[PDB]
RNA sequence: AAAUUUUCAGCAAUGGAUGUCUUGGCUCGCGCAACGAUGAAGGACGCAGCGAACUGCGAAACGCAAUGUGAAUUGCAGAAUUCAGUGAAUCAUCAGAUUUCUGAACGCAAAUGGCACCUUGGGGUAUUCUCCUUGGUACGUCUGUUUCAGUGUCUUU
RNA sequence: GGAAGGUGUCCGGUGCGCUCCUGACUGCCCUUGAAAAGAGGAGGGAAAGUUGUUAUUUACACCCCUGGCCGUACCA
RNA sequence: GUGGUAGUAGCAAAUAUUCAAAUGAGAACUUUGAAGACUGAAGUGGAGAAGGGUUCCAUGUGAACAGCAAUUGGACAUGGGUUAGCCGGUCCUAAGCGACAGCUUAACUGCGUAUACAGUACCUCGUUUCGCGAAAGGGAAUCGGGUUAAUAUUCCCGAGCCAGGACGUGGAUACUGUACGGUAACGUAAGUGAACUCCUCGACGCAGGCAGGUGCUCCGGGAAGCGUUGUC
RNA sequence: AAAGCUAAGUACUGGCGCGAGACCGAUAGCAAACAAGUACCGUGAGGGAAAGAUGAAAAGUUCUUUGGAAAGAGAGUUAAA
RNA sequence: AGACCUGAAAUCAGGCGAGGUUACCCGCUGAACUUAAGCAUAUUAUUAAGCGGAGGAGAAGAAAAUAACUAUGAUUCC
């Protein structure tokens, strides 16, 4: 929840090796940031979600 | 509503303290615990925080 | 499987690589907690996050041994290492200063020494 | 007459004099900017006319992170920069 | 004579007295001297494989290192290796580390993760640009240092 | 069919009407009806520029890059 | 802790329900249809603030709670949900309020506008002290359609705008010194302007009628579908 | 006199760690024998409870039967329900 | 031009202060209920509350002292 929208862009680039179009960001009631991250039109999400195993 | 982030977290915490105690806890040895004492209903009793 | 005596062998390059290796395995466990698993898997998180904390300990332990090796017997030691104790204990004067006397009170102490005397039966 | 003395006037009241203080509770007077219990002042507000008030908020009631470890520490005369020996 | 009301006993109900317990209180005595700008007490928010609280702890988060003891922990799960051992434990001990946001609380603030500047190291037409990143910048006061101001008292180039 | 394909979406009035807005007026006061951030104009003429890698144009036209932090459910 | 009072007082404002079928152990009370009513746009409607804090949404249910009932629920349990350069806070100052210099008091407090606060090196200027104080005052910029069980000027599709900073190609203007035109009011694709100074906007009362405009309401023709039809 | 230092015996409802008792025995003893300065009330200063005991061992009543279910009835565990 | 004197600045170099605890201890400040069978001086009391400061103890302390004796001999406590 302390994280920045520019950090998430660069951290997602470091982990999964995928470039980001547009991060949106939202603090749940909990006290947890949820980041919605639209990927660039070059890449696909269902390639990346299978690579991680969010599927 | 138009709250600060501080007040959001105080609210946030007191959702998470408002749930029934785990079932397995009573089963464990030497415990007199029965149902959570501090449970609160949002109408009945109020926070101010 | 990690033990802390084995990590005191390994280098300041090597410790870093291992620390990174564990954090990958800790991340790929969080994914499995979210999606689908059994309780056979979710015990392995406890091993590895204690593994991480060992490697931070050992790294920081070597960091401080080289500092204390270098600043040994020298003034102006860094504040990071500097012997905490209490606040009051830190204050005071050295035993030498409290103990030290004037040139006057030296002469009265010196010339009248402590004599072993006794009384006869 | 419906602004009232009781029920009508109790309808009107939706203010907040007090909000949480950072140091103390919900004493922090928002207009006045001071706390009923903690008291902006460097010194902590406490009074001998209430002994139960002192009782609630003194050393040991909280965590005591620095202090709990003290008896053990002073028992050994504050030994520093050493280890236990292997036999 | 039923029924009802009242009384006495038996059985059942309701209720928690009496009795017996007691890891708690109370009182007396005897020792010891150890909080804090090297960030205290107190506060807030987090952390467990499956926890709300209470205890514990601080992104190293019911803990890590070291030492001792030497085989558990336990409600369930799993781990079985950890089993003539460089080693089990919600164990003891504790001399080494971590120690978020706060608070005397210290860049300005504050029902705001608000608003600055300097600084380290790196990332993207630029010395002035934006970005991530490291650590700073409160007040009083002592000794020393450097740079000054005063037709203060003096010589004088 | 058991979601695929079509046409049409046109042309005029009316008002002390109701609503909010603008505009210029008229009156009222022993009542004359906030400030600052910020944006721009003008007076001034400091600077630069010698027929080409110059120099003024960064809102002349087009083109290029970046936009952090927190609130955001629901009752009222 | 427990009686008598006592299965008593009582559950009577806000016009009102009824019939069928489905669900279920069970229906005066849940849902769906058909009828019949009420609210009657200064609404019991559609949106915000204060205050509340997960009540929101879905699936499930043994109690208790919802002064009858209950298959229902703001109850109980397990999950899920709040996406912004342009909507606000953030920035400015108002009434006021904290601190600086100092001044009081044993301090606690109380007062607080007093002060030495651009062209490595060389000059020349220099009167205001820092901050807090408006989610209705001031203020950079956003609109259409679609979308989810629960979010939308925030997601998606499309069309734009603003603040800060900028490469490039192609045009203007000047090169003894910053464009021209019109009598003028002023004009056009562009059309340099430091220090310092003055000015404008920001920037403002109430009542009255009058004129014009948005939206609403209204009348008529055309094209679609719908309703009524023993009678017109 | 108008300047100054100085241990001991002495004090000690706090902190820290021991040892006792012609004391109290859950309406007592601290407010608190338990998740007690807790639940909860108050805008706030503050206020402030109730709540100990199955059994040696959970062996905490599977199984047949009625019922929508809760429970009942058989049977069963235990020295005893 | 150079000796001083006085006063500033600095995120200069290295240090020290602040706040917490209440049983005992040091200093200020300072009531009334109450008693007097009324009440005002007196009493409660040089107490409670308030505002400062400590330590393992604190304060006190080696006579500008008692005495008037055949004289004593810091301080504290019994």
């Amino acid at each position: 929840p302390r994280s920045n929208k520019r950090q998430i862009k660069q951290a997602v680039k470091e982990l999964y090796d995928v470039d980001t179009q547009r991060v949106n960001t939202l603090i749940r009631p909990d006290g947890l940031k949820k980041a919605y991250v639209r990927l660039t039109s070059d890449y696909d999400a269902l390639d990346v979600a299978n690579k991680i195993g969010i599927i | 509503s138009i709250k600060g982030l501080s007040l959001k977290k105080h609210l946030g915490r007191k959702q998470k303290q408002n749930r029934p105690i785990p079932p397995w806890i009573r089963m464990r040895t030497g415990s007199k615990i029965r149902y959570n004492a501090k449970r609160r209903h949002w109408r009945r009793t109020k926070l101010g925080m | 499987k990690i033990r802390a005596y084995e990590l005191r062998g390994k280098s300041q390059k090597e410790l870093v690589k291992q620390l990174e290796d564990l954090k990958k395995e800790l991340a790929q466990l969080r994914v499995a907690k979210v999606t689908g698993s059994a309780a056979s898997k979710l015990s392995k998180v406890t091993e590895v996050r204690k593994g991480i904390a060992r490697v931070l300990t050992v790294y920081t332990q070597k960091q401080r041994e080289e500092a204390r090796a270098a600043f040994k017997g020298k003034k102006f030691i860094p504040n990071d290492l500097r012997a905490k104790k209490t606040r009051a204990i830190r204050r005071r004067l050295t035993a030498s200063q409290t103990r030290k006397m004037t040139v006057r009170k030296m002469k009265r102490t010196q010339n009248v020494p402590k004599r072993k005397f006794a009384l006869i039966a | 007459g419906k602004a009232g003395k009781g029920t009508g006037s109790f309808g009107k009241r939706h203010g907040k004099t007090h909000f949480l203080c950072i140091r103390c509770r919900r004493a922090y007077h928002t207009q006045k900017k001071t706390c009923g219990a903690c008291g902006p002042n460097a010194k902590k507000r406490t009074y001998n006319w209430s002994e139960k008030a002192k009782r609630r908020h003194t050393t040991g009631t909280g965590r005591c992170r620095h202090l709990k470890d003290m008896p053990r520490r002073a028992k050994n005369n504050f030994r520093e920069g050493t280890k236990a020996t292997p036999v």
